C-alpha cells in the first residue's frame, strides 16, 4: 500500500528557509509519476508548488520558481521542499501529494497529511488563562462558564474541563492573532445547580513551555 | 494562469438529496480536471479524474460530467460522509489551479443563539488590561451580526470574533466576540453591551452588564 508521509519543524523565522520531507513507502519514487507539493493556506485556499517527476526532472510554479527547490533521495524514497526566504505569508499545512498512479483496477492519488508551518518572530509565550465566570445577573437553569486563554505563542493549547469529564455542552473556539501572539477561550455549560457545589475547572495546558494550568472557575 | 471559478461556494442539504457542483475554467481544459474532497480537520481524497473517471474506493454515488470549460460533479443520495469541503483542481497547464471550494453543510431547524457576556476578572485587571468576552452559542443558520456598544456607542476596534465548525450533534454554530481593551479606557466607561442580530428574532439579543455591578 503506498503511504506519503510529511516531516519537518513547525515553526520558521521570517527570511530563513522552510524545508520538509515527504517519506514515500510501497512505491518507488523513480518508477513513475510526479511527487507534488502543495499548500493551503488559513482560509482553504489551495496552491500548487511543484513536483519532482521520476526521472529527476523539477516543475515549479512560475511565482515561487526563484525560492524554491524541490529534491530527492533515491536510495530512501523520499523528496523534500525548500522554500527561501519565506515571509508570514507563507504560514500554511503543506502536503506531499502523487499525480495519478495505477496499481489497482482504476486510477489513485496518494495525499500526506500535511504538517502547518508557522512563520513568526516570537519566542514561545506561555499563555495567560483567565476564568470567564457569570457576571451578576440571570442566572436560568443553565450556567455559561468560559476560559480565556490569551497572549500565547505557539500554537497549540489543550483546553479540557474536568481533566476531561466533562465533555458536553464544551465549545473551544479556535485561535486568532492578536499582535503576534494567539488567543483562544472555551466555554461549558452546566444546569444551575452543579455549579458552584460541583467544581468546574478549566485545564489549559501549553506544549511548548511545558505550562499546566488549572484555573477554577469560582462565582465573582 | 486558469482561472476555476467553483459555484455555490457552499450549501444547507440534508441526507438523501442530490447536489451539484460545478466549475467553470477560463478557458477549454479537454476534460483535465479533478474533483477532491476534504474532510474535518483533515486531510485530502480524490474523487475523480478526468472528468468522468471515479478513483479506486470512491462509491457510486459520485459522478463527474462536462466538456470544454464546464464540469460538473454529482453526489447522489448524500450521506454523513458526504458532508465535507469540495475543490477542483485544473491540471491541463502550470501552475494547477484550484477552485474555490464549496462546503456541504447538514441543513436543521432554525435556533436562536444563547448569549453570555463576561466582565473583565479581577486576576486580569491587576496585569492592566481587561477583555471582555461575549459567546453566542447553538444558533441557526451561521448568518450573525455582533455590534459591541460601549456606553451607548458602537465600537469597532479591539473585537476579536471567532466561529466553531458546525457542530455534529446539533448542527448548530457559536461564536465567540471579545473585546479588549486596557485597564485605563475600562475604568473610564460604565456600560458594556454584546449585541446580536439574528432572523430568530425581530429584535436584537442584548447582553449587557456595568462595570460597577459585581
Ligand atoms: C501532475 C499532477 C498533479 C496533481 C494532479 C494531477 C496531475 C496530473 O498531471 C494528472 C495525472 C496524470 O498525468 O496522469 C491532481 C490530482 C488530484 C489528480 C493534484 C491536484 C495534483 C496537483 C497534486
Amino acid at each position: 500500500q503506498v503511504q506519503l508521509q510529511e516531516s519537518g519543524p513547525g515553526l520558521v523565522k521570517p527570511s530563513q528557509s522552510l524545508s520538509l520531507t515527504c517519506t514515500v513507502t510501497g512505491y518507488s519514487i523513480t518508477s513513475d509519476y510526479a511527487w507534488n507539493w502543495i499548500r493551503q493556506f488559513p482560509g482553504n485556499k489551495l496552491e500548487w508548488m511543484g513536483y519532482i517527476s521520476y526521472s529527476g526532472s523539477t516543475s515549479y510554479s512560475p511565482s515561487l520558481k526563484s525560492r524554491i527547490s524541490l529534491t530527492r533521495d533515491t536510495s530512501k524514497n523520499q523528496f523534500f521542499l525548500q522554500l527561501n526566504s519565506v515571509t508570514t505569508e507563507d504560514t500554511a499545512t503543506y502536503y506531499c501529494v502523487t499525480s495519478l498512479t495505477w496499481l489497482l483496477r482504476r486510477k489513485r492519488s496518494y495525499w500526506g497529511q500535511g504538517t502547518t508551518v508557522t512563520v513568526s518572530s516570537a519566542s514561545t509565550k506561555g499563555p495567560s488563562v483567565y476564568p470567564l465566570a457569570p457576571g451578576s445577573k440571570a442566572a436560568a437553569s443553565m450556567v455559561t462558564l468560559g476560559c480565556l486563554v490569551k497572549g500565547y505563542f505557539p500554537e497549540p493549547v489543550t483546553v479540557t474541563w474536568n481533566s476531561g469529564s466533562l465533555s458536553s455542552g464544551v465549545h473551544t473556539f479556535p485561535a486568532v492573532l492578536q499582535s503576534d501572539l494567539y488567543t483562544l477561550s472555551s466555554s461549558v455549560t452546566v444546569p444551575s445547580s452543579p455549579r458552584p457545589s460541583e467544581t468546574v475547572t478549566c485545564n489549559v495546558a501549553h506544549p511548548a513551555s511545558s505550562t499546566k494550568v488549572d484555573k477554577k472557575i469560582v462565582p465573582e | 494562469d486558469i482561472e476555476l471559478t467553483q459555484s455555490p461556494s457552499s450549501m444547507s442539504v440534508s441526507l438523501g438529496d442530490t447536489v451539484s457542483i460545478t466549475c467553470h475554467a477560463s478557458q477549454g481544459i479537454s476534460s483535465n480536471i479533478g474533483w477532491l474532497q476534504q474532510k474535518p480537520g483533515k486531510s485530502f481524497k480524490g474523487l475523480i479524474y478526468h472528468g468522468t473517471n471515479l478513483e479506486d474506493g470512491v462509491p457510486s454515488r459520485f459522478s463527474g460530467s462536462g466538456s470544454g470549460a464546464d464540469y460538473s460533479l454529482t453526489i447522489s443520495s448524500l450521506e454523513s460522509e458526504d458532508f465535507a469541503d469540495y475543490y477542483c483542481v485544473q491540471y491541463v497547464q502550470f501552475p494547477f489551479t484550484f477552485g474555490s471550494g464549496t462546503k456541504l453543510e447538514i441543513k436543521r431547524a432554525d435556533a436562536a443563539p444563547t448569549v453570555s457576556i463576561f466582565p473583565p476578572s479581577s486576576e486580569q485587571l491587576t496585569s492592566g488590561g481587561a477583555s471582555v468576552v461575549c459567546f453566542l452559542n447553538n444558533f441557526y443558520p451561521k448568518d450573525i451580526n455582533v455590534k459591541w456598544k460601549i456606553d451607548g456607542s458602537e465600537r469597532q476596534n479591539g473585537v476579536l470574533n471567532s466561529w466553531t465548525d458546525q457542530d455534529s450533534k446539533d448542527s448548530t454554530y457559536s461564536m465567540s466576540s471579545t473585546l479588549t481593551l486596557t485597564k485605563d479606557e475600562y475604568e473610564r466607561h460604565n456600560s458594556y453591551t454584546c449585541e446580536a442580530t439574528h432572523k430568530t428574532s425581530t429584535s436584537p439579543i442584548v447582553k449587557s452588564f456595568n462595570r460597577n455591578e459585581a
